[PDB]
């Protein structure tokens, strides 16, 4: 009848992750793990029926037919491991029931850190001006602006060699844009560097 | 393998010569299906039921066949059985606690031969609670109290799941004739199930069948399947190399099969908890019979003694035969020194009754 | 083999018909079909456990279905409504009653339906030149594209250099996000990165362009606006690199 799991969960590149499900199911026929990357296919990653722990790889999946509980352990997570992991209970009637999925995000490990904000060139076919704030380690925090009119998009996720960075972009088309303040109140590590005029 | 059927022709009630009581014919323990049971009297063919189509833990198939009603005002009953291993139709004529749950499968090879290629019954303590077939694709109850405590839906969900089941087992049984090299009339059959002893412990079963005979069967205790073939052991090789499948089973067995035997357990607890006590009868025809009638549940144990030991020389076992009503009866004879004591002994609940039979 | 499902993108007025193909490659019996929605978990709307044969599921209503062969299974709706905007996915197994056999999805079929394809637009391109004061601190560059105001969610952006699409060194949001939140009849914003080494950009012999797949109306789609039809289209915006 029911199945639960968390919304969402945050890590760094290479730690380690524990995604746990629960369920109030009237039988128990086995528990299934898929993972789906955004704008793709679910794809089938583990599966369970009796009491124990499944190792595949660097995924692990662990079920307590007692409990109604499993938890799917990620190790060493990569960039591509950043999907939403369904679970999902085969009923008494061998019908399947599904839980909203946990979205995983993976920041990637920065070990040389050099976070600042630089202003990019108009682009002549736009009428908008564009800040980037870059090269910030996990630690950093970049949120929302308090006005309307400026739009800031950080939790971009990398493409699947690569020059692997966090960064964040702020735009928008007033005049009282500027790249000072732009990523002004964001939670903003040491030696950190804003642009003045 | 081919197995020639048993035939036993008696009566549901003990004759009265005027109370009409219902003729039955069971044949039992015959491979393969292929069988036509008629009822006579005095030679002439009477219209007579037949019940479904059911196996035994052995392979074997039997059937019920009985008439409507026999009065017995002097006349002659008696049964034709027409079987692939019998050349002439055999003729006999009429003279006068564990409970469990399980699911068979009967698969044809096509075309149908006349007979569904695809059966599904389901028994609880050899009770038929559950019946589908190929012809009608629909997820039938044999019990009352099976219907009335399963909502429409259920039937519903498990008349597709049968559908796809039938499918996966068309696709199998020609899977092994071609394993096999042969084609034409061929049979499969499957049989799972659990029990729950009256102490608590518990047991499961998974079994397959190829023309009648064990083919392939599965342990749950140390996942694995065993094969008496050079042909079954290829499925073998197969299923097991698919861990996943084999815990899956474990788990239906262990867990789930249980919980299905005790949720239909109190569904019918008024009919499978009853305990209904044998009627002895005794007669003489030399040969002396023993009788029991009218007793639930089917396990029991009768022998002919002898001041007063039991006799094993020149007896006849008879076994459990079906009733009708939802009762069995058995029977044993004895072929016949000076002053000697012969007696029937019966023990049910136990309770054991004795009738005196014959005496100088 | 694999799953094959299309479209992959479809928008509709309240009220018409469309049908989405399946094709199985695998040999498989059983086929479904599940409709995936924020905040919630996959739905079985129709499935079937073999051809010749099938049933409803968990939302049926406003569906239907047919088993057209043992490969092909087509999802039918025949009067769209705003209620049935979702993601579609076709899934099929070996055998349904299994208890190990997995699921094999297809890659997805985007869905929205609106009362008035009026608000329908293509998405404005632009790409920003590194900053001269990354290039000189970092010794890299990196570009940044914004496809702005297109409706409904239905873009792929991608990055080519020379010619070529390229990946290492792209950063794409994951959605889009919405640009007046406040407003329900508002239109999406999408950001990309592209970064590469300072030698490769000040190479003016090198052309980059952010490219952005827009999925709108088709050719025989209905368009009495006065104002151009926002079809199918690719939109793009190049940068040269500067010495």
């Amino acid at each position: 009848q029911n199945i639960d799991q968390p919304t969402e969960m945050t890590a760094t590149e290479g730690a380690i992750v524990q995604i746990n499900c629960t369920y109030q199911t009237s039988g128990f026929n086995g528990l299934f793990w898929y993972q789906q990357h955004a704008g793709e296919a679910p794809t089938f990653l583990s599966y369970n029926v009796l009491d124990g722990l499944e190792e595949k790889g660097r995924f692990s999946s662990f079920l307590s037919r007692s409990k109604g509980y499993s938890y799917l352990l990620l190790k060493e997570l990569q960039m591509k491991d950043s999907a939403s992991y369904l679970c999902a209970v085969k009923d008494s009637n061998y019908q399947l029931i599904w839980g909203a999925g946990t979205k995983l995000i993976i920041k990637p490990n920065i070990q040389n850190p050099d976070p600042a904000v630089y202003q990019l060139r108009d682009s002549k076919s736009s009428d908008k001006s564009v800040c980037l704030f870059t090269d910030f380690d996990s630690q950093t925090n970049v949120s929302q602006s308090k006005d309307s009119d400026v739009y800031i998009t950080d939790k971009c996720v990398l493409d699947m060699m690569d020059f692997k960075s966090n960064s964040a972009v702020a735009w928008s088309n007033k005049s009282d844009f500027a790249c000072a303040n732009a990523f002004n109140n964001s939670i903003i590590p040491e030696d950190t560097f804003f642009p003045s005029p | 393998i081919q197995r020639p059927p048993k035939i036993q022709v008696y009566s549901r009630h003990p004759p009265e010569d005027g109370k009409p009581n219902y003729l039955n014919c069971y044949v039992y323990g015959f491979h393969p299906p292929q069988i036509e049971i008629d009822l006579l009297k005095n030679g002439e063919k009477i219209k007579s039921e037949q019940s479904d189509l059911s196996f035994s833990k052995d392979w074997s198939f039997y059937l019920l066949s009985h008439a409507e009603f026999t009065p017995n005002s002097k006349d002659q009953y008696s049964c034709r059985v027409k079987h692939v291993t019998l050349e002439q139709p055999r003729i006999v004529k009429w003279d006068r606690r564990t409970h469990s749950l399980r699911y068979f499968r009967l698969g044809i090879s096509e075309p149908g031969y006349g007979i569904p290629e695809f059966i599904s019954a389901g028994y609880v303590d050899s009770h038929p609670i559950t019946m589908y077939n190929s012809v009608s694709q629909l997820k039938e109850p044999r019990a009352l109290w099976m219907e009335e405590n399963l909502a429409p839906d259920h039937w519903e969900r498990y008349t597709q799941l049968l559908r796809g089941w039938q499918q996966a087992f068309k696709v199998e049984l020609k899977q092994l004739q071609h394993h096999y090299n042969h084609s034409g009339f061929h049979t499969y059959q499957r049989m799972i199930g659990c029990e729950l002893l009256e102490d608590g412990s518990i047991t499961g079963f998974l079994q397959y069948a190829y023309d009648g005979q064990d083919f392939l069967i599965f342990n749950k205790d140390t996942l694995s399947w065993m094969a008496m073939d050079n042909v079954a052991d290829i499925i073998r090789r197969v299923w097991e190399a698919n861990r996943h499948e084999l815990q899956y089973q474990k788990n239906w067995l262990e867990e789930e099969c249980i919980a299905w035997l005790k949720r239909f357990l109190e569904y019918g607890k008024d009919a499978l908890q009853r305990t209904e006590p044998p009627k002895v009868r005794v007669n003489h025809k030399t040969t002396l019979y023993c009788r029991a009638y009218g007793f639930y549940p089917p396990e029991i144990s009768i022998n002919w003694m002898k001041n007063g030991e039991e006799i094993f020389q020149d007896t006849d076992y008879g076994g459990i035969l079906p009733s009708g009503d939802g009762t069995y009866q058995t029977w044993v004879s004895v072929e016949l020194q000076n002053g000697d004591i012969y007696s029937c002994h019966v023990e049910h609940g136990g309770v054991h009754m004795v009738l005196q039979g014959f005496q100088e | 083999a694999g799953v094959t499902q299309t479209p992959k993108f479809q928008v509709l007025k309240t009220g018409q018909s469309m049908t989405l193909q399946c094709a199985q490659d695998m040999n498989h019996n059983s086929m479904y079909w599940y409709r995936q929605d924020p905040g919630m978990g996959l739905r079985l709307i129709y499935y079937s456990a073999s051809e010749g044969t099938t049933d409803k599921g968990e939302v049926p209503n406003g569906y239907n279905v047919s088993r057209l062969n043992k490969r092909e299974f087509s999802l039918r709706l025949e009067s769209a409504a705003p209620s049935q905007t979702s993601v579609y996915f076709c899934a099929s197994s070996v055998w349904t009653g299994e208890g190990s056999g997995e699921l094999f999805f297809g890659e997805g079929s985007r869905l929205t339906v609106l009362e008035d394809l009026k608000n329908v637009f293509p998405p404005e391109v632009a790409v920003f030149e590194p900053s001269e004061a990354e290039i000189s601190h970092t010794q890299k560059a990196t570009l940044v594209c914004l496809a702005t105001g297109f409706y409904p969610d239905h873009v792929e952006l991608s990055w080519w250099v020379n010619g070529k699409e390229v990946h290492s060194g792209v950063c794409t949001d994951p959605q889009p996000l919405k640009e007046q939140p406040a407003l329900n009849d508002s239109r999406y914003a999408l950001s990309s990165r592209l970064r590469v080494s300072a030698t490769f950009w000040q190479n003016p012999r090198n052309h980059f362009r952010c490219q952005v797949q827009f999925y709108g109306l088709s050719e025989n789609d209905e368009w009495t606006q006065d104002r151009a039809k926002p079809v199918t289209q690719i939109v793009s915006a190049e940068a040269w690199g500067r010495a």
